[PDB]
RNA sequence: CCGCACAAGCGGUGGAGCAUGUGGUUUAAUUCGAUGCAACGCGAAGAACCUUACCUGGUCUUGACAUCCACGGAAGUUUUCAGAGAUGAGAAUGUGCCUUCGGGAACCGUGAGACAGGUGCUGCAUGGCUGUCGUCAGCUCGUGUUGUGAAAUGUUGGGUUAAGUCCCGCAACGAGCGCAACCCUUAUCCUUUGUUGCCAGCGGUCCGGCCGGGAACUCAAAGGAGACUGCCAGUGAUAAACUGGAGGAAGGUGGGGAUGACGUCAAGUCAUCAUGGCCCUUACGACCAGGGCUACACACGUGCUACAAUGGCGCAUACAAAGAGAAGCGACCUCGCGAGAGCAAGCGGACCUCAUAAAGUGCGUCGUAGUCCGGAUUGGAGUCUGCAACUCGACUCCAUGAAGUCGGAAUCGCUAGUAAUCGUGGAUCAGAAUGCCACGGUGAAUACGUUCCCGG
């Protein structure tokens, strides 16, 4: 993916960490069963005033090696291909073919 | 109170084996009397990836990681043996818990 | 017999019966009944007619019929000249609920209509 | 079936009468796996015509079955290049399958509000030679005649 | 349908242009971007400019329009028929 | 004076007892007529005992786990037939010769990539 | 068609990994990117010191990490400064305490990932690839190897169609996964874009499979 | 061999008179019930002069090659050769034996790689169906070449029965310039052996009767 | 001569409604790619924003991302105003490190260039990776021989195999890459170890393996054993092999996978990445908000649900496997018709949770009807995730109750635990499965045959 893409990327995770405990106890005080009206209106409004980035739900799985954004898998950081060419290598601990 | 029970991990049978070999010998060797390592059901985790970088998908491969579990119980340690353990370092591939 | 309206109830078991009726379901019907005591399986013939003049006052309490006919009529009126989009679409007699036309839209478009 | 022919696979025989005709009967109309579902129509169908069609459920099913059963069937193969409708023998086991398997296709369009009633109308009325099912038998054996002229 | 907990949701800078106008009553279009706000009552009688993406649609605001977004009256996508 | 049979039938596992007695049997501490609800598992479970004619001489105590229960029919069938077998020793040819040890070891066929099943396969869309 | 590779096929039967840790998943996918950039920078420094391979062993508080390589004094370097100065930069990526140990190839004519660079650099220097191919497959040969195959494909040359031209003495049994088959690739940018280089030596076959 | 010991033998027998080869004329008797019959007097001296070429290579160290495929007859000539301590050919000839002796070097090599791997042991390690497998390859290569395993070279003598049946093996030899020595019926070419006996072939007793005196006559040139 | 190629069968597609992809058309944009088999639930293992490459508008110019230098400041932190936001303007703090007191480091800002940047073009310049013929049985070579030689032989012939498998024959003898085997899993047994799994014999049981205990059995997972045409009979050329039989859990490569020869298609991919060349560089780079990729007269492909009594509904009650879980799976309990909410235990897990399998069976009802079939569509009202469900989410409840009464020509899949049918799980993932990948339950019919079609 282009250089800006994974820039974009490490912007969003930079910035959903520095906003994590603020955003926690204004979602906290929103969907509280018992809050003042009031109180709940001004954490409503105060949530949107924050950047957007700063949701952790705007960042998108890209494979590290090579910035890639379809294909992700969690258990390694990488997409398809680089998995299966790490793979093959050798280079992933345990990882193997699978018949059964 | 005085007992121990650890918990190995693997990815490979012929590293955890030894392992568990190696410790309730230096464990038997004390005279503590220890429960054989008890083998706990492996784990096979598995994946499936597209071969192809564009186009196929029929094509397809599945890799898989089989983590392996041994349990052994040492039921009356003398308290040379607690340390006596911690003095043996397991080899890369092996994960160890120790609980009490 | 006349329950809620001109429509007539089948002689079949009650709750099939009352579901006839415009605006009335069969979770209507099992609430309609339980209300009058009336049993689910009882049919409309083998009923007394207090019997049933007490599930045409149960009846009574829902809107069922034309007085609902003509409130759904208004509801899509509303849409309609509000101008708003989910009324463009019913006035295109367009799916409004987000499915897709590019294929599959036939209960709204009708029948295929070639070129 | 080019090198070595299997031929047809083995089947265990009826749990209730020990017979092998009636538990490939029940294995030719169960649908979608569901044996207890068939053979619970099958031995109430039978059951039915023991009492009041006949003597014994057992036999009236092969006096139903020889009663619909083929003798001679045209098996379309073109001999040296011309379409020949050319007539053969049916064999034993193969006729007793197509005897059963058109008796159940036979009771499927009886309709009768129930699967039990229209598999006992159909077998009776077959025993007697007066089915729907026997049709079907005699079309076959019309067919074979109006072919003889390929022998 | 967002949550009645939650309550009706409408972007900070639309509420305060609208009190901002609603004070003055100045009857000039709002150039907003919102469509994702819901028209409250205090915005009757106001006219309202949404983007379509393209432009900004003019929304004279009414009564019955209260409980909607404001990108439902303006359309987005442009189908004069194939024909 | 208790013999013992394990038998499998798709992935199910079955431990089988028996001993000289009444004829009664226990299946996961329940009666043959409750836990097989079908008259054809009944009969499977009974098939062993039919034919070696020893229906009254024994008790049986049965568990089983996995599978169905037709799978589990089959299973007890086998268990019953090596314990049998283990408990005379000479019934060992009729059994056989019934095709009662028969272990089949029939089971689901894994799905496969490309494949909507084992041996099934999607639509050619027409070429 | 498209063949498996070679080594992947045979890790856990003949090939051991080149990596082995234990990490469950809140870590794995970090010791993966921690491995990469160490496999990444040690490439990238001992270019000229021909590495064969790079295996990796992650104790609980520690990394160690095994160089296999051809000429050792160059890594060791005079008074093993450079490779302690490698320890610390390698430490400093892993994040965590390291340790380098070195490994010699005797044999560096029979190490598939050589023989690979071995050709690339002479094609990149434009040595004819014909010349490249046939001396390693005869070096490798004398050495004791079963079989060796070689395979150049792209611009040959320079020669606008790419074509693949291969190379095989003695016997390269891929389909045995008994066999001991040690592959590897390497890719030369020359003036005229990328030319790969595969290349596969056959060792005998190992019974006993790992052990 | 004296001339009543042939006789008795039978080697004046011969083929048909419908089937001869022309050169065979000198060395011919005559007829007798349309069978050629083959003068033992020109047999004696010639299989005596082949005697005493072959006792003089087995005195040299002479490696001889008997050469016969007879079906019955294949025991008589590897078993001549197993008493004189030579090497044989027992089973069907195969083509350029002698001329690519690189190749039939390697299936040597093959056979003897296969019986010592099995001594050695690994079998084991293989295997059972592999091990099985290996018993069959080492059986099938110890019929073929299990004469010529110890021959080491190239032979130094070939003694050949039914010259004609074993043709190519005779057109490798004089390719070679490797002496033959062979038993010729009358229905042979005889241009290919240098030390050509001419007599029966198809008979065992009469093909024994040559391999006796031909073992012995090599044992008392390895004697010395 | 072989292959679900046909025949013999069973079930579909083609008709209906919807889901999904493509073409076309439309549009400000509907981003790009894949196109006969071998593109069309394909890249995409998951487009509300993000993703995002597209459009409209607002903005930046050594730059969002890298190194280099110079100048000025620790870094970081809290809040105001304007603005859709990008941004712009402001207001509230430091002193840790060696301090040869010079300064340098971590960072931030600014200026100037070398440069950065490009999902810009070419897959007819390429590497790598993949499809396909095809898991089809072939493709070759050394030496010998044959021929004036191009070449041939081996590799053909007889048989026989799933097989260039094997044997005999034969100027061929061998070998390499294939084939088979070595690998994984499944079926039987044995050994070892027994918790969190197990409960046969026992003691009590609050009748729960629960609790003393037991190590037998199920099971777990490590090491072994076993199948080889080995044994018998017949056929066959005293051959290979074939047919049958015994034993055996298993029988003739037991079942299934992985494994894809030399090559073919200038096949696919410059948009994963890498890369020759060309191209742009106050723009074809970068930032932001909103829109679009979801349009809709239509055509095509792949699916899902049906059209019903072998069934619908109600009630009662059985029997799974394989998996996942820490910003996670989330019990019990209370509240809610319900999606869910509150409170909160446990569990990095053979322990806790997801999580009650459903077809099944028993009882009752329905009575062949556009129905107590079908569920589209629309109205009203909600729940959750998320800054945010208007375009454009899933789900729940009330109401509504289309088409559809088994589908023309044509066409597809399948030879056994297969087809059919029934549920369960996982990846991707805040949320968003009728797709994909996997798992078990129930469980068939048929194969005379090789004339024709299809591919070798
Ligand atoms: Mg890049
Ligand atoms: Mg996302
Ligand atoms: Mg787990
Ligand atoms: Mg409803
Ligand atoms: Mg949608
Ligand atoms: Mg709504
Ligand atoms: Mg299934
Ligand atoms: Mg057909
Ligand atoms: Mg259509
Ligand atoms: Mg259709
Ligand atoms: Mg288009
Ligand atoms: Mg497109
Ligand atoms: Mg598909
Ligand atoms: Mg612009
Ligand atoms: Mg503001
Ligand atoms: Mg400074
Ligand atoms: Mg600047
Ligand atoms: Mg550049
Ligand atoms: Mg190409
Ligand atoms: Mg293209
Ligand atoms: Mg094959
Ligand atoms: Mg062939
Ligand atoms: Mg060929
Ligand atoms: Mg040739
Ligand atoms: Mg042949
Ligand atoms: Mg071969
Ligand atoms: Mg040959
Ligand atoms: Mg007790
Ligand atoms: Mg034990
Ligand atoms: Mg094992
Ligand atoms: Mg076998
Ligand atoms: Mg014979
Ligand atoms: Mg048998
Ligand atoms: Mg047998
Ligand atoms: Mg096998
Ligand atoms: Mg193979
Ligand atoms: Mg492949
Ligand atoms: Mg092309
Ligand atoms: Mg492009
Ligand atoms: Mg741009
Ligand atoms: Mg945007
Ligand atoms: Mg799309
Ligand atoms: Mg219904
Ligand atoms: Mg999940
Ligand atoms: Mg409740
Ligand atoms: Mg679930
Ligand atoms: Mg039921
Ligand atoms: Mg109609
Ligand atoms: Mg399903
Ligand atoms: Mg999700
Ligand atoms: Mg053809
Ligand atoms: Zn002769």
């Amino acid at each position: 993916a282009k250089q800006s893409m994974k820039a974009r990327e490490v912007k969003r995770v930079a910035l959903a960490d520095k906003y994590f405990a603020k955003r926690a106890e204004l979602k906290a005080i929103i969907s509280d069963v018992n809050a003042s009206d009031e109180d709940r209106w001004n954490a409503v409004l105060k949530l949107q005033t924050l950047p957007r980035d700063s949701s952790p739900s705007r960042q998108r799985n890209r494979c590290r090696q090579t910035g890639r954004p379809h294909g992700f898998l969690r258990k390694f950081g990488l997409s398809r291909i680089k998995v299966r060419e790490a793979a093959m290598r050798g280079e992933i601990p345990g990882l193997k073919k699978a018949s059964w | 109170n005085q007992r121990i029970r650890i918990r190995l991990k693997a990815f490979d049978h012929r590293l955890i084996d030894q392992a568990t070999a190696e410790i309730v010998e230096t464990a038997k060797r004390t005279g503590a009397q220890v429960r054989g390592p008890i083998p706990l059901p492996t784990r096979k985790e598995r994946f499936t990836v597209l071969i192809s970088p564009h186009v196929n998908k029929d094509a397809r491969d599945q890799y898989e990681i089989r983590t392996h579990l041994r349990l052994v119980d040492i039921v009356e340690p003398t308290e040379k043996t607690v340390d006596a353990l911690m003095r043996l370092d397991l080899a890369a591939g092996v994960d160890v818990q120790i609980s009490l | 017999a006349r329950i809620a309206g001109i429509n007539i109830p089948d002689h079949k078991h009650a709750v099939i019966a009352l579901t006839s009726i415009y605006g009335v379901g069969k979770t209507r019907s099992k609430a309609i009944l339980a209300a009058a005591g009336i049993a689910e399986d009882v049919k409309i013939s083998e009923l007394s007619e207090g019997q049933i003049d007490t599930l045409r006052d149960e009846v009574a309490k829902f809107v069922v019929e034309g007085d609902l006919r003509r409130e759904i009529s208004m509801s899509i009126k509303r849409l309609m000249d509000l101008g708003c989009y989910r009324g463009l679409r019913h006035r295109r007699g367009l799916p409004v609920r987000g499915q897709r036309t590019k294929t599959n839209a036939r209960t709204r478009k009708g029948p295929r209509k070639p070129i | 079936p080019r090198r070595r022919v299997i031929g047809q696979r083995k089947i265990l025989p009826d749990p209730k009468f020990g017979s092998e005709l009636l538990a490939k009967f029940v294995n030719i109309l169960m649908v979608d796996g569901k044996k207890s579902t068939a053979e619970s129509i099958v031995y109430s169908a039978l059951e039915t015509l023991a009492q009041r069609s006949g003597k014994s459920e057992l036999e009236a099913f092969e006096v139903a079955l020889e009663n619909v059963r083929p003798t001679v069937e045209v098996k379309s193969r073109r001999v040296g290049g011309s379409t020949y409708q050319v007539p053969v023998e049916v064999r034993p086991v193969r006729r007793n399958a197509l005897a059963m398997r058109w008796i159940v296709e036979a009771a499927r369009k009886r309709g009768d509000k129930s699967m039990a009633l229209r598999l006992a109308n159909e077998l009776s009325d077959a025993a007697e030679n007066k089915g729907t099912a026997v049709k079907k038998r005699e079309d076959v054996h019309r067919m074979a005649e109006a072919n003889k002229a390929f022998a | 349908p967002r949550s009645l907990k939650k309550g009706p949701f409408i972007d900070l800078h639309l509420l305060k242009k609208v009190e901002k106008a609603v004070e003055s009553g100045d009857k000039k279009p709002l150039r907003t971007w919102s469509r994702r706000s819901t028209i409250f009552p205090n915005m009757i009688g106001l006219t309202i400019a949404v983007h379509n993406g393209r432009q900004h649609v003019p929304v004279f605001v009414t009564d019955e329009m209260v409980g909607h977004k404001l990108g439902e009256f303006a359309p987005t996508r442009t189908y004069r028929g194939h024909a | 004076n208790q013999y013992y049979g394990t038998g499998r039938r798709k992935s199910s596992a079955a431990r089988v007892f028996i001993k000289p007695g009444n004829g009664k049997i226990v299946i996961n501490q329940r009666s043959l007529e409750q836990y097989f609800g079908r008259e054809t598992a009944r009969m499977v479970v009974r098939q062993p005992l039919e034919l070696v004619d020893m229906v009254e001489k024994l008790d049986l105590y049965i568990t089983v786990k996995g599978g169905g229960i037709s799978g589990q029919a089959g299973a007890i069938r086998h268990g019953i037939t090596r314990a049998l077998m283990e408990y005379d020793e000479s019934l060992r040819s009729e059994l056989r010769k019934a095709g009662f040890v028969t272990r089949d070891a029939r089971q689901v066929e894994r799905k496969k990539v490309g494949l909507r099943k084992a041996r099934r396969r999607p639509q050619f869309s027409k070429r | 068609g498209q063949k498996v590779h070679p080594n992947g096929i045979r890790l856990g039967i003949v090939k051991p990994w080149n990596s082995t840790w234990f990490a469950n998943t809140k870590e794995f996918a970090d010791n993966l990117d921690s491995d990469f950039k160490v496999r990444q920078y040690l490439t990238k420094e001992l270019a000229k010191a021909s590495v064969s391979r790079i295996v990796i062993e992650r104790p609980a508080k520690s990394i160690r990490v095994t160089i296999h390589t051809a000429r050792p004094g160059i890594v060791i370097g005079k008074k093993g400064e450079d490779v302690e100065k490698l320890r610390k930069v390698v430490a400093d990526i892993a994040g965590v305490p390291a340790q380098i140990n070195i490994a010699e190839v005797r044999k560096p004519e029979l190490d598939a990932k050589l023989v690979a660079d071995s050709i690339t650099s002479q094609l990149e220097r434009r040595v004819m690839f014909r010349r490249a191919m046939k001396r390693a497959v005869q070096n490798a040969m004398r050495l004791g190897a079963k079989g060796i195959k070689v395979e150049v494909s792209g611009r040959l040359g320079g020669a606008e169609i790419a074509r693949t031209e291969w190379y095989r003495e003695g016997r390269v049994p891929l389909h045995t996964l008994r066999a001991d088959i040690d592959y590897n690739t390497s890719e030369a940018h020359t003036t005229y874009g990328v030319i790969g280089v595969k290349v596969w030596i056959f060792k005998g076959e190992i019974l006993g499979g790992m052990a | 061999v004296s001339m009543r010991d042939m006789l008795k033998a039978g080697v004046h027998f011969g083929h048909q008179t419908r089937y001869w080869n022309p050169k065979m004329k000198p060395f011919i008797f005559g007829a007798r019930n349309k069978v050629h019959i083959i003068n033992l007097e020109k047999t004696v001296p010639m299989f005596n002069e082949a005697l005493a070429e072959l006792n003089k290579i087995a005195s040299r160290k002479g490696k001889i090659l008997f050469v016969g495929t007879k079906r019955a007859a294949s025991e008589a000539v590897k078993d001549a050769a197993l008493s004189c301590d030579q090497f044989f050919v027992n089973h069907r000839w195969l083509g350029g034996m002698l001329t690519n002796w690189k190749t039939v070097r390697q299936s040597i090599k093959r056979l003897k790689d296969l019986e010592t791997q099995s001594q050695d042991g690994t079998f084991d390690k293989l295997t059972k169906k592999e091990a099985l497998m290996r018993t069959r390859e080492l059986e099938k290569l110890e019929n073929s070449l299990g004469g010529i395993k110890d021959m080491g070279g190239l032979p130094d003598a070939l003694f050949v029965i039914d010259a004609d049946h074993e043709h190519i093996a005779i057109k490798e030899a004089n390719n070679l310039g490797i002496p033959v020595f062979a038993i010729v019926d009358t229905n042979s070419d005889p241009d290919g052996v240098d030390f050509v006996i001419p007599g029966n072939d198809d008979a065992i007793r009469a093909v024994t009767l040559y391999l006796g005196a031909v073992a012995a006559t090599v044992r008392e040139g390895r004697s010395q």
